[PDB]
RNA sequence: UCUUAUAUCU
């Protein structure tokens, strides 16, 4: 994707 | 992401995806300290043609003022004791660190790294490039070496020495390698549980410092910032070094855009003229601080420049 | 505030309002460390007559044992390369650090600063005084300088150096300025994300060291502890140096009482006699720690004396 | 009464605590109880690449009669303890010199030359550091006491002018806090020798940071630096490069044990010491192979660690290990 | 006012 | 008894 | 999303 769109997903993982 | 503070979130951004925004969000390190600082965002853009039939070694080290350290060697080989890494400064060095080996802290006194990235954007056409890119990181810390010298009263010398440069001499199981045309993207991260301020060092033009042998220093090879009015080793932050090894066969025309980023927090000196650009480090952002560490452990050693 | 811990509340009290309690409530730092420690509550009271037609510079730096460093210069002038700040100790130095340059850790091995406040309470009458008080804090840190000497076997020298003293050379943009007869009360705050212990240093009487030009040290001036049986620079804490510049015009009869507080946590050595007075550092008080930072942030750089 | 068994190992609710969290406390206060070392890493904020080294020493040791033997358990990576004995009833003098006893695998790890110390590992950080003395004397011929106390010995510098013709100023490494060995500290443990001991150390800082590997230190004070210059009460020689050395100084209070055997005493014990380190491995080193990430923040493991350590006696008898 | 009187106010407001 | 036994009990007490 | 090694705990 983009690195922020990859990063954004990681955060959404363990914030959920 | 409505748990992260406005800055906790800008932190993460500058930290991992600088190239993905119109202008750098970075606004300081959302830890406990909230002292006076100046956040500086150093960027270096460079058109570069990797010399053919050679192995170019680039080091992205947490040395404020200098973007990267490069050297080249015979293809298939690694830096030998006789090799010297030269420094490539980010724009504005003198305006920041002076032009004398002992005037490093006129403007600023200490600093802490908040970010360090790198990206290689191949520029050659599909008929001219050939080689690969390999990345690996290494815990190189700035320690000291103590050795008796044979002066007259008869001394004992204590000098600065880089520890961990030995990991430049081999590509570890944790690396990223691929065709040169694919380019790369990589980040470094804080190599300590906390984010502390590092002092500005005075008089280091080369490491090992002069009038000390490589072998004495114990360094695999040596780093030279060169002439004091041009650059210098003013410190060494808490980030792993990023090793990049560009390899190109004879007849290959491998060119790229080298881009480096480094966001840092400096402790302005009240006498410095950059002071009035200062601000307070932002307040503790427990979530950002955590999310930072897990995102860090979740990314690959590197990624191709198409996803950056 | 009964959301706060008892020891946590004191921490705040000593840190910011020492002169307000009939007895120093401070009882250690409420962070994770909970090991052995003796707390020292250093207080210095000193009548002082500021010389007229001179700018007197006081420095409240985190150097255990000495209350402050003084020096004056021609009015409307800052310290020059040939200036020498002289140490003024807190009562009972020899009892804490001996009377020899390499005998500073017999009693104590380490220390961390809990607080450091300063106060000027003018005692001149409202017809003789003239001039002002100006306060600014600087982030000076104890770093090192490396320089090749020319000894025969020829060596590279590494020696202690203060970085950030160039800040004393101008009034900081963030400062407090006002009539002399209004006095002042200022406080410093830890200059790191946390509270780590610092080591006691041996054999330091003057920074620049001996047999080293002020020019190779890269220091704007010279800090002299003086004779080894009198004082010494036993360490550099993590607090910003509070810089005070008193300034008496010609014919000014400026006199004050210079009070100076510094509360510390030391690591007592089992052989020391102060050991039996020690206790454990108080346990983590997240609230005390958090508020310590914001309180610090919501306070003025300094306040006139009648508001302490 | 009589003597305690010897911990053998590797012989083929409490829910709030994270898995690595629990293993950390376990290794930190009672390694001799487990057949295998639970340790994985320090459950703190750092989650970087590390190889958790698990050092154990099984050392036979005879305490020589009519002397006081001093043992230092200091946070010096690779060497298990520093020993020295003096005339009974006295303490180390400037003249004294503590020689180091290594943990197995020293050269394998730190090389065979003074500037070869960080070839494979760039920095380290202690997780645990414990000692255990299991007396092996008979109940008819032993005599003496065992005394434990802990000192906050840190590694600082000494700045001193020298008489070099261009004429210079020196700065060398110096151990600060060593005078603590000079007296039984008020907070101590003392008991009959035929009862052994088992004590532990804890991190002496509010957090767990990485110390750097140090190059070229063999003796401390370094050569061509006298013992009076360095301001130390005695010396620490690590011997020959090829043998050992002082490769760093972590953040752990050093444990001091003084065995005191009167004349005609037959005091011998089995000395066992454990220290769990987290190291930063180098891509070029083979240990790099065994690297893993330091476990994530376990705020409960981290606070409990602090409280448990403060609730434990400075030392405990073997039988109770 | 005095100092404590100043820091108390602050501290009371950031806890509300 | 063991060191871990004691440590375990301590931890429990502090947690509850 | 169930069976398999192993390490965990009241
Ligand atoms: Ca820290
Ligand atoms: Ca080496
Ligand atoms: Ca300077
Ligand atoms: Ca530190
Ligand atoms: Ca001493």
């Amino acid at each position: 994707a983009s690195m922020w769109e990859r990063v954004k997903s990681i955060i959404k993982s363990s914030l959920a | 992401l409505t748990r992260l503070s406005q800055p906790g979130l800008a932190f993460l951004k500058c930290a991992f995806a600088p190239p993905d925004f119109n202008t750098d969000p970075g606004k300081g390190i959302p830890d406990r300290f909230e002292g006076k600082v100046v956040t500086r965002k150093d960027v270096l853009n460079q058109s570069i043609n990797f010399t053919a039939n050679r192995d170019t070694f680039i080091l992205i080290a947490p040395t404020p003022g200098v973007a990267y350290w490069v050297a080249d060697v015979p293809a298939g080989t690694f830096p030998i004791s006789t090799t010297t890494f030269n420094a490539v400064n980010f724009p504005g060095f003198n305006s920041m660190f002076g032009n004398a080996a002992a005037s490093r802290s006129d403007q600023v006194s200490s600093f802490r790294y908040a970010s360090m990235n790198v990206g290689i954007y191949p520029t050659s056409n599909l008929m001219q490039f050939a080689g690969s890119i390999t990345v690996w990181k290494c815990p190189v810390k700035l320690s000291n070496v103590q050795f008796p010298v044979a002066t007259t009263p008869a001394t004992s010398a204590l000098v600065h020495t880089l520890v961990g440069l030995d990991g430049v001499l081999a590509v570890g199981p944790d690396n990223f390698s691929e065709s040169f045309i694919k380019g790369v993207f990589s980040q470094s991260v804080c190599n300590e549980p906390d984010f502390e301020f590092s002092d500005i060092l005075e008089g280091i033009q080369t490491l090992p410092p002069a009038n000390v042998t490589v072998a004495t220093s114990g360094q695999p090879f040596n780093l030279a910032a060169g002439a004091e009015a041009v650059s210098g080793i003013v410190g060494w932050g808490n980030m792993d070094t990023i090793v990049i090894r560009v390899s190109a066969p004879t007849g290959a025309v491998n060119s790229a855009i080298l881009k480096t980023w480094a966001c840092l927090e400096y402790r302005p000196n009240p006498n410095a003229m950059l002071y009035q650009f200062g601000h307070d480090s932002p307040p503790c952002d427990e979530v950002a601080l955590q999310e930072y560490r897990t995102v860090a452990r979740s990314l690959p050693v590197a990624v191709i420049a198409a996803q950056n």
